[PDB]
RNA sequence: UUAAAGGAAUUGACGGAAGGGCACCACCAGGAGUGGAGCCUGCGGCUUAAUUUGACCAACACGGGAAACCUCACCCGGCCCGGACACGGACAGGAUUGACAGAUUGAUAGCUCUUUCUCGAUUCCGUGGGUGGUGGUGCAUGGCCGUUCUUAGUUGGUGGAGCGAUUUGUCUGGUUAAUUCCGAUAACGAACGAGACUCUGGCAUGCUAACUAGUUACGCGACCCCCGAGCGGUCGGCGUCCCCCAACUUCUUAGAGGGACAAGUGGCGUUCAGCCACCCGAGAUUGAGCAAUAACAGGUCUGUGAUGCCCUUAGAUGUCCGGGGCUGCACGCGCGCUACACUGACUGGCUCAGCGUGUGCCUACCCUACGCCGGCAGGCGCGGGUAACCCGUUGAACCCCAUUCGUGAUGGGGAUCGGGGAUUGCAAUUAUUCCCCAUGAACGAGGAAUUCCCAGUAAGUGCGGGUCAUAAGCUUGCGUUGAUUAAG
């Protein structure tokens, strides 16, 4: 029927691609997840994950893909033959920091010691060809009060703009 | 932390454990004992009610005249 | 329960018929545009709205 | 819940001719927009898959303010005893496109 | 009787210790005030069935918290289960839903009761177990945020000094908004912060380009004109991409690129860093954003399906419905609004804006032209607008010009309060807001004390976003008018 405002077009879709950021989180979070990113036609719309484990994504003949199209499908307000998903291995798995951030996660449930397993993972950014890193872990650590134990190696700016493309955060 | 007003139970149902709403004579012969609900879905279904005097269609709550 | 009034207070015009689109509270929220997030956790998904900051 | 014979055949056939349903956390909706033909409240879609998660049948993940189902297998061969079926019909799960 | 008392050094913090710098959250010089008045709104106290609550520079128009109900926690009552699963019981010869009438209620809640029909394993009962919670604990946490902290500050590597904690690097000096640089030198080479950087503002009669921006010209129409002309004057009247019945970009909107570097010229300075003057020029410091190291028992579990632990779980702290409360007032404090008039108030003429916002997936309801009813708020008919297409050339107020008034608590001020009228809404009472008539209180420039600010700034003055069904004395933006003091 009728549309909406441009203004409230624009803000339409990017709530669309924060809200399905947010449920591929959820689900992908432990099969290295990485972010999405969409593509929007006058027809079938094009969604690739950039996941770092492709493998799992894909179930036997890839379930998890075509059950994972389907609540996209039946949430978003698509019919039937509108939206597709794509998985594609980001390249340098330690270089974006949503990556490793959600894989010490699952070093940190493994029942590692939090300084053992920061160290490796600070080892493999700086040997994945970064110019520097840093990682804080913060909270209760061995002792009933809360502290934070930081990690930083390297040089890393803070202030000005080229703290948004040359950083990424977790 | 009282409560002294006592608000004294559920719903629990009057549990009659009989049908027995076919009264029969002669060795075999259908007779009706309550009335039929007149809608347009239960004709000689589910019954109309049969109170001291009045008539009442129990599942779609139409009610006849109390007489 | 018996449902005629179950839900009977009209939740139409009101603060207790707006809500969170993420986040399901109904106090701050921003009704601007077509939004319809809390207050407090705009400020997370902001950019990944696109609304960047100065800069 | 109160459970009504005819609306959980209404969701169980959904649910299991693809394998997910997309119910939304609010209770006062008197109308499931899936399934929009049975008069369903969503308190039905939210309280059968509350026990298809006990059972170990479905797995629940949550959005913003959605809840998203999927099948695990066993709740397939559930599934395809309670509606009656013969072992020859799958959801759109494993192999329906290429 | 007691596990230290003590010694020398080190690093911080402090000093009513010196030396050198800096800050309108510091002062001077000032302005506007605030502090006195009425009112609006937050907090304390009192009161209350409850007056829910968090916070005491860095709490107090703060939780974007403007509560009629919903929100909502708190108070008085009343339904519901939205108690998943696991086991046993109940269990076709009678587990469980639902319900007309009536005492029954606040209630057309089958809430309960009397009576009786109806529903198809759905459940119900017991026991374990979940589950929910604006329930506790921010001193159990995460995340965000504020703050010491708007100041220049911080750290390794390797050498050197020390037994060591540490120190040098990271400095005598000069200079800078800045550990900013110059130079000096047991240090050398670096990194973060500062700066650059992004946004913004001012300039490019240069470039690219415009029936959603325009101008100029040319046609047509209208009107005035000594006297009667018109290449005269006025016109946001019409047309000229409507298929050439015109061109162009100054104005408008962007996009690119340019432009300012302390460059040039004197003077000072070690002729170092740089500073002070000018000339040229739109501009010789535009304004803001991000913003380190290390911390705080800073705030927030009442924002969050962030969350540990404890508590509660059916006569439930879950949730819904109805009513009430968060607005109660001998008082105290903090933001603010309107005033004390004549540099003003009236009444009428007259002319100027900019930022921006607009019909929704759930979600009902948007911005308003024009016409006609009404003395006013308003009411209808009729359009347009999903927007440089319509509202809208946004005819904003202050100010400007005339009129009345005359230093009188006055035609200053408009609190309080009576009666009426409309709109929003399920509902306006403890007045939602608006309109009309009437009533006409303090208040004469404010003690001690105290706040903010140095250029389109302070202040005056309106407008628009947020909240919004109805609504701004608040907040966040915008333009307008525009300075008095200072370069310490
Ligand atoms: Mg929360
Ligand atoms: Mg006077
Ligand atoms: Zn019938
Ligand atoms: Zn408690």
């Amino acid at each position: 029927a009728v549309q909406i405002s441009k203004k409230r077009k624009f803000v339409a879709d990017g709530i669309f691609k924060a809200e399905l950021n947010e449920f591929l989180t959820r689900e992908l979070a432990e099969d290295g997840y990485s972010g999405v990113e969409v593509r929007v036609t006058p027809t079938r719309t094009e969604i690739i994950i950039l996941a770092t484990r492709t493998q799992n994504v894909l179930g036997e003949k890839g379930r998890r893909i075509r059950e994972l199209t389907a609540v996209v499908q039946k949430r978003f307000g698509f019919p039937e033959g509108s939206v597709e998903l794509y998985a594609e291995k980001v390249a340098t798995r330690g270089l974006c920091a949503i990556a490793q951030a959600e894989s010490l996660r699952y070093k940190l449930l493994g029942g590692l010691a939090v300084r053992r397993a920061c160290y490796g993972v600070l080892r493999f950014i700086m040997e994945s060809g970064a110019k520097g890193c840093e990682v804080v872990v913060s909270g209760k650590l061995r002792g009933q009060r809360a502290k934070s134990m930081k990690f930083v190696d390297g040089l890393m700016i803070h202030s000005g703009d080229p703290v948004n493309y040359y950083v990424d955060t977790a | 932390y009282t409560t002294p007003k006592k608000n004294k139970h559920k719903r629990k149902k009057v549990k009659l454990a009989v049908l027995k709403y076919y009264k029969v004579d002669e060795n075999g012969k259908i007779s009706r004992l309550r009335r039929e609900c007149p809608s347009d879905e239960c004709g000689a279904g589910v019954f109309m009610a049969s109170h001291f005097d009045r008539h009442y269609c129990g599942k779609c709550c139409l009610t006849y005249c109390f007489n | 329960g018996h449902q005629q009034l179950y839900w009977s207070h009209p939740r139409k015009f009101g603060q207790g018929s707006r809500s969170c689109r993420v986040c399901s509270n109904r106090h701050g929220l921003i009704r601007k545009y077509g939004l319809n997030m809390c207050r407090q956790c705009f400020r997370q998904y902001a950019k990944d709205i696109g609304f960047i900051k100065l800069d | 819940m109160l459970m009504p014979k005819k609306n959980r055949i209404a969701i169980y056939e959904l649910l299991f001719k693809e394998g997910v349903m997309v119910a939304k956390k609010d209770v006062h909706m008197p109308k499931h927009p899936e399934l929009a033909d049975k008069n369903v409240p969503n308190l039905h879609v939210m309280k059968a898959m509350q026990s298809l998660k006990s059972r170990g049948y479905v797995k629940e993940q949550f959005a913003w303010r959605h809840f998203y189902w999927y099948l695990t297998n066993e709740g397939i061969q559930y599934l395809r005893d309670y509606l009656h079926l013969p072992p020859e019909i799958v959801p759109a799960t494993l192999r329906r496109s290429r």
